[PDB]
C-alpha cells in the first residue's frame, strides 16, 4: 500500500501571498513519464472538488491560480495569488496502485486583520423553562484569529461544569470565525440565580467584552 | 448539469447491513464508472469500491468481504451495500463518477451521513432565541435558534426558507449524553425586525421532522 | 573489404572461428596434397568431408560476423537471428555428417580394403589432435550463443569420428568392430545434436519462449486484475535471440478506462517477466 | 495413430508427397536388394543416397501435415512456419546433394571402374523415369507453398543427376565427359536452389516482407497525416507465411487525441497494404 | 469528401410529441464498431452546442430527452419529450475523414395554439424629421404561426415600394414569433399625407388588426 | 468556467488579410486543441483548421494555401490568420476547443462576425420610438428604438443596461443601399412608464460607438 504524507498539517497564508502544499508518497507513483497524483479541495461541509489530475493538469473550470508540479514521490500544490475563497482542506490522491489512497488533509488558513468578536447573549426561552431545563447561549461572531476564551460568571461566581464550546470553520467571505458557548442548567438552578455574564477574551483587546442579562 | 444523489439510512444498528442508492443524472452509467468513497474524522478519506460500465466491480482489500455494488442502467441508480457494520464504520459515504480516462473523481455527490450506534432516533427540540433587553439598537441585531436533543447528527437549519442567507452562522453539533446539540445565529438589520417576520426552519431527515419557529421578542 | 578482417579479429569469438576455419582448411589441403599421389578412394573423400565441415564452420563464422550489423529498414529486428540460423544449419550438418559416417562405416564393413593403411591412421591421429584442440579452445562451461554451441557440438562430432577410426584401427590389429563403432558414433552424434536442433526449431517456429511460458498465466491474471480491463485477447509471445523476447498484446478496456495507467501497468508487468520488447493495443469497448 | 494416414490421404499435396515418398523408398529398397549380391561400392552408395533424399521428402511431408494443426498456447502463431522450415531444409539438402554429386564425379574421374557397368546404367534409367514422373506429378505452374517449391526443386536436381549419368554413359561409349558433366549438374543445382534459400532465409530472419517493403513509406506517410499523431516509432513488419504479414507499431499522439479514430485509421491503412495482423500501441505524449 | 444530408430540411413538432432528425452520410463513417457522427444544437444567435458525440453518447450536462442511434451511413437524433426550449437548428458532423464536415441544419419548429399579433404602430420621431427622412415602424409581437401579411395604406392608397419586413426566430419561452414592418419615406412625402394605417392579416382572425395614427 | 473569446476586425477589405485572436480561459492549451469553424448563410458550417498541443496544425484542403494558425501557451491565445479575403469569405468565425479524446467541439466561443466589402464603417443613428396617442392603457405599453444607417452588421441593443430583459424583441437587420437597418421592441407595464426612466443602449463595436437614448412620450 502507498502511504501519502502531506506537510504541513496546517498552513497559514496571507490574503495574497504564496501558498504551497506538499504531498509525499511512500513509493513512486510514476509510469512512462506520467505521475498519477491528484489534488482535491474540500470546503466546509461540501464534497471534495477536483483541482489537479495527474499532478500537472488543471481541471476544466478551476481558477488558473492553482498549479501542480513534482514527480516520482514529491509533489507540490501551488496557490497563487491566494484569495479569501481558498480557505479549505486539500487532499492528494494516487491512482497508480490499487487501492486508491488519500493523504491527510492540509488545512489552509487565510490571515487577515484582527477583528473584535460581536458578543451577544440570549436567555433561555419560555419553552426551555416549561420543558424543565435551561440553556444560556452566548454567540461570538466575526472574530480573528481562532484563539479565544470564554468566561462564565454566575452571580459573581465562576462555573465551568456545563460549558460547551463549538467553533465554525473559517468563512469564505471575510475569513473570520464564529463561536458559540452554551451553558446548560436545570430549571431550579437557573431560577435561583439572577445575573449571568458572558466574556470573550481575545487578542485584539486586553479588556474582555461583557454582555449580561439579569434574570 | 451533473448530479449524484445518495439516499440511505442515517442511523444503522451495530450489527445490521447498510444500503445506499446513488441516483445519477446528466450522464449515462453505460460509459462512466461510479466510485464509492467514505470520509471519517479518525481515518480520513477511504476508497471503498468502484463499478464499471459492463458491471465489473473492484473493491478495497479491507472491504472485499463485505461490499456489494450493483447497477441499474435503465434507472440510472447505483446500489451500495455493506454488511457487518461496526462502530468504526460511521462516516460520510460519497458516490463520485470517475473522471473520463483518468483515475480521479471529478464530480462528487453530497453524501449521506451514516452513524452506527444502538441509540434511537429522537426528533429535534427547536427553541427560539431573542435578545433579553430592548437595547443595542446599532441597526444590526442577532437572532438564533437552539436545536437541542436530537439524534443522529445530520440536521438542517435555514432562515425564511433560505431567503435570508447572509449573516447566517450555523454551528457544528456537540455530542453530550449520547445526544447532539446544535445552535444557529443570524444577524438582521434592526429596521426589518420585528417589523418583518423571521422564521426558523429546522429539518431532520432521519426523523422526518420539519419545525418552523418564529422569533418572538420576549 | 579490409574492414571485415579487422572486425573478425576484433571479436574474440570471431577470431577463434577464423583460426579454426583456417586450420581446418589448411589441414584439409595438406591431406589433399598427400592423397593426390595415390589412395584416392579414401583420402580424397576424407579431404572433401573436411572441406565440407570447413564450409559449415565458415557459415557459423559468417553468421557471427553478420549478427553485429545494424538495422537498415529491411531487417527491422536486425540480423540478430543469424545465430539461430547458424545453430540450425550446424544441427543439420551434424545429422548429415552422422549419416555420412554411417554410410562410410557400412561401406568399409562390406568391402575389403587393399589401400594403404598406415597413412590413413597417421592422418586420422592428426585430425584427432585438431579436434581435441578445437574442443579445448571452444570450452565455455550482439548476442552470440547458438553459434558457439553449434560449433562445439560439431567439434565433438569430429572428435567422436576420430576416436571411432582410432579404436577401429587398434581393434583390427588385436571386422565386426568397425561397423559397430561407426553406428555407435553416428547415434551419439545424433543424440548430442538433438537438444540444439530442438532449441533452434523452437526459436524459429515462433514458439512461446520456454522460460517465459511458465510465468505467462500469472502475468495474464495480474493484467486482468487491472481496473477497467474487460478482457485480454490475441496474445503472441515469440523469441528473437537468447534472453530477448518480443510480445504482442491486445486489451479491451472500459469506455472511460485510464489508458495511460493500464498501459504503464501492463508494460511493467510484462517487463518484470523478462519481455524486453512489448506492444499493447488498447481497445475501448462500446458499453 | 490411424488418424495421420486418413489426414494425409485427405489432402491432395500430402497424398502426393506420401505417394512419392513410398515410391522412392521402395525403389531404393529394390536397388539395395539388387546390389546386395555384388557391386556394393557404387550401388550401396546410390541406394543410401536415395534413402537420404527419401528422408528429405519425408521431412517435407511431415511439415506439410503439421502445418494444418491448431494453436496450443505454446505455438501462438501455430505450426504454420513448418512450410518455411521445410523449404530451408530442402534447400540445404539440395546444396549438400550437389556437393555429394561433385565428390562422386571427382572420384569417378580419378579412379578407373572395374565394376559392372550395364546394371548401373539400367537402374539409373529407372531413377530418371522416377524423377520425370515426380516432375510431372508436382507440376504447378493452412498455407502450403514453400514445401511444393522445395520438393519440385529436389526432383529437378534428381533429374539433373540422372541426365548427367545417362549422358556420361552415352559419351563414354562414343574420360573428360564425366567430371565436366558432374560439375555442370552441381552448379545448375546450386543456381536453381539459390532463390528458394533466399526466400526461406528472408522469411526466417524476421525481414520486412519484400512485397510490402515498397508500400511501407507510403503507409507511414499516410499514418503521419492523421490528426493528432505526433510521430510514428518502433515499426517492425515480418513475414509468417506466404501472403501472411504481421506488423507491430507504436504511435505517439496528442494528450487529447482521438485514440479510437487514430487506431481505426491506422488499422485500415495497414490492412489496405496487406498486413493481416497488426498491433498498434498509442502513447499519449506529455505536452 | 463526405457529404452529409439532413432530412427533413424543416421539421415541425408539437410541444410534447416525438421529434426525429435524420442525417445520412455519403460514405460510411464507421471504424472498429465506432460511428464518428456528432450532433450539435444552435439556438438563435448562439454558438452551436454539442449534444451527442460518436452518435450514441450524451454530452455531460445535456438533458436526457436527447437520444442518438444509427450506424454506418444513416443516423437519427431523437428528442423526446420535446420542450419549448428545443426550438433550434441541429447539425450533424462527421470526424471520420478529414476535413470535418457539417450537414445542412434541420430547423425545428414547436407547434402551439394560435395567437393574435399585438399590433402597434409608431410615427417617426422628431430626430427623424430633423434628419431629413421619415420611417414608420409597425410591430407585430407574439403571433403564431410564422405566416402573416402586412398591409400598408397611405391616406386610403396602397403603397408597397418602401416596405421592409424582418422576422425573428421562434422564441424559446412561448414558441411565438415577432415581426417588424418599416415604411421609409422622405420628409416632404411624410408631411404631405395625414393618415397611416398598419394591418396584420393572420390566420387566427379573418378581420385584420388595424392600428393607425393621423399626422 | 471555460470561455473562448474572439477578438478580430468586423470589417475587412476585399484584398487584405484577416487576424483573429482567440483568448482561452479555464483550460490550458498545453493539453487541448482549438478548432476554427466559420458559419455563413450560403455555405453553412465549415471547418477551417485546428492546432494541437505541440503546435502541429491541420488545415482544410480548400484553405491550406491561405490559413496560418499559431499559439501562445503562456498568454493562452490562439492566433488565426487568413490571406486573400474575398466577398464569399464573410461568415461568423468561431474558435472551439476539441472534446477530450473525441473529434467533437464541446465548448465554443461566441465568434466575431466578419464582413468582406469595400464599404466604410458608419456609426449607427439611434432614434426613439414612442406611442403617438396616449391611448390603449391596458397596462402593457410597447416601446422601441430604430437603429438605422450603420455598417457593418453586428450591433447590440439593450434596455436599461440589460436589467429589463423580459419583453425585449430585437429584430434581425435588413440590408438596404449597402447599409443595415435594425429595430428593437420592449413591452413594459404602463404603471412604470413614464413614471420610471427607460433607457435604450446601442453599442457598435466596429465604430466604438455607444449611444444611450431615453424614450420621451411625444
Amino acid at each position: 500500500d502507498i502511504v501519502l504524507t502531506q506537510s504541513p498539517a496546517s498552513l497559514a497564508v496571507s490574503l495574497r501571498r504564496r501558498a504551497t502544499i506538499s504531498c509525499r508518497a511512500s513509493e513512486s507513483v510514476d509510469g512512462y513519464g506520467h505521475s498519477f497524483m491528484h489534488w482535491y479541495q474540500q470546503k466546509s461541509g461540501q464534497p471534495p472538488k477536483l483541482l489537479i489530475y495527474r499532478a500537472s493538469n488543471l481541471e476544466s473550470g478551476v481558477p488558473a491560480r492553482f498549479s501542480g508540479s513534482g514527480s516520482r514521490t514529491d509533489f507540490t500544490l501551488t496557490i497563487d495569488p491566494v484569495e479569501a475563497d481558498d480557505a479549505a482542506t486539500y487532499y492528494c490522491q494516487q491512482s497508480n496502485e490499487d487501492p486508491y489512497t488519500f493523504g491527510s488533509g492540509t488545512k489552509l488558513e487565510i490571515k487577515r486583520a484582527d477583528a473584535a468578536p460581536t458578543v451577544s447573549i440570549f436567555p433561555p426561552s419560555s419553552e426551555q423553562l416549561t420543558s424543565g431545563g435551561a440553556s444560556v447561549v452566548c454567540f461570538l461572531n466575526n472574530f480573528y484569529p481562532k484563539d479565544i476564551n470564554v468566561k462564565w460568571k454566575i452571580d459573581g461566581s465562576e462555573r465551568q461544569n456545563g460549558v460547551l464550546n463549538s467553533w465554525t470553520d473559517q468563512d469564505s467571505k471575510d475569513s473570520t470565525y464564529s463561536m458559540s458557548s452554551t451553558l446548560t442548567l436545570t430549571k431550579d438552578e437557573y431560577e435561583r440565580h439572577n445575573s449571568y455574564t458572558c466574556e470573550a477574551t481575545h487578542k485584539t483587546s486586553t479588556s474582555p467584552i461583557v454582555k449580561s442579562f439579569n434574570r | 448539469e451533473v448530479q449524484l444523489q445518495e439516499s440511505g439510512p442515517g442511523l444503522v444498528a451495530p450489527s445490521q447491513s447498510l444500503s445506499i442508492t446513488c441516483t445519477v443524472s446528466g450522464f449515462s452509467l453505460t460509459n462512466y464508472a461510479v466510485h464509492w468513497v467514505r470520509q471519517s474524522p479518525g481515518k480520513g478519506l477511504e476508497w471503498l469500491g468502484v463499478i464499471w460500465s459492463n458491471g465489473r466491480t473492484d473493491y478495497n482489500a479491507a472491504f472485499i468481504s463485505r461490499l456489494s455494488i450493483s447497477k441499474d442502467n435503465s434507472k440510472s441508480q447505483v446500489f451500495f451495500k455493506m454488511n457487518s457494520l461496526q462502530a468504526d464504520d460511521t462516516a460520510i459515504y460519497y458516490c463520485a463518477r470517475k473522471l473520463a480516462y483518468e483515475g480521479a473523481m471529478d464530480y462528487w455527490g453530497q453524501g449521506t451521513s451514516v452513524t452506527v450506534s444502538s441509540a434511537k432516533t429522537t426528533p429535534p427540540s427547536v427553541y427560539p432565541l431573542a435578545p433579553g433587553s430592548a437595547a443595542q439598537t446599532n441597526s444590526m441585531v442577532t437572532l438564533g435558534c437552539l436545536v437541542k436533543g436530537y439524534f443522529p447528527e445530520p440536521v438542517t437549519v435555514t432562515w425564511n426558507s433560505g431567503s435570508l442567507s447572509s449573516g447566517v452562522h450555523t454551528f457544528p453539533a456537540v455530542l453530550q449524553s449520547d445526544l447532539y446539540t446544535l445552535s444557529s445565529s443570524v444577524t438582521v438589520p434592526s429596521s426589518t425586525w420585528p417589523s418583518e417576520t423571521v422564521t426558523c426552519n429546522v429539518a431532520h431527515p432521519a426523523s422526518s421532522t420539519k419545525v418552523d419557529k418564529k422569533i418572538v421578542p420576549r | 573489404i579490409s574492414g571485415w578482417f579487422r572486425s573478425i579479429l576484433s571479436d574474440k569469438t570471431s577470431r577463434n572461428l577464423f583460426f579454426f576455419l583456417c586450420l581446418n582448411l589448411s589441414f584439409a589441403f595438406v591431406e589433399l596434397l598427400y592423397g593426390i599421389w595415390s589412395n584416392c578412394l579414401g583420402l580424397i573423400s576424407d579431404s572433401f568431408h573436411m572441406f565440407f565441415d570447413s564450409t559449415a564452420i565458415l557459415a557459423g563464422l559468417a553468421a557471427s560476423v553478420i549478427s553485429k550489423w545494424r538495422d537498415n529498414d529491411a531487417f527491422s529486428y536486425g540480423y540478430v537471428r543469424a545465430e539461430v540460423l547458424a545453430g540450425f544449419v550446424n544441427g543439420l550438418f551434424l545429422i548429415f555428417t552422422a549419416f555420412f559416417i554411417f554410410s562410410e562405416g557400412v561401406e568399409r564393413a562390406l568391402a575389403p580394403p587393399d589401400v594403404h593403411h598406415e597413412r590413413l591412421l597417421l592422418v586420422s591421429i592428426l585430425g584427432f589432435v585438431v579436434n581435441l584442440i578445437g574442443i579445448f579452445v571452444f570450452k565455455h562451461g550482439g548476442p552470440s550463443r547458438q553459434i558457439l554451441q553449434g560449433v562445439f557440438l560439431h567439434i565433438l562430432a569430429d572428435t567422436l569420428g576420430s576416436i571411432g577410426v582410432i579404436a577401429s584401427a587398434i581393434m583390427m590389429q588385436n571386422m565386426i568392430a568397425d561397423p559397430i563403432c561407426s553406428i555407435l558414433i553416428a547415434i551419439l552424434i545424433v543424440v548430442s545434436v538433438i537438444p540444439l536442433l530442438r532449441e533452434s526449431v523452437g526459436i524459429l517456429m515462433q514458439r512461446t519462449p520456454p522460460l517465459l511460458e511458465n510465468s505467462l498465466p500469472q502475468c495474464y491474471q495480474r493484467v486482468q486484475q487491472l481496473q477497467g480491463v474487460y478482457s485480454l485477447q490475441e496474445q503472441h509471445f515469440w523469441t528473437l535471440c537468447s534472453d530477448v523476447y518480443v510480445g504482442t498484446l491486445k486489451l479491451i478496456v472500459a469506455p472511460d478506462a485510464d489508458a495511460r495507467w493500464i498501459l504503464s501497468q501492463t508494460h511493467n508487468i510484462f517487463t518484470q517477466a523478462g519481455v524486453r520488447q512489448l506492444y499493447v493495443q488498447i481497445d475501448f469497448a462500446a458499453m
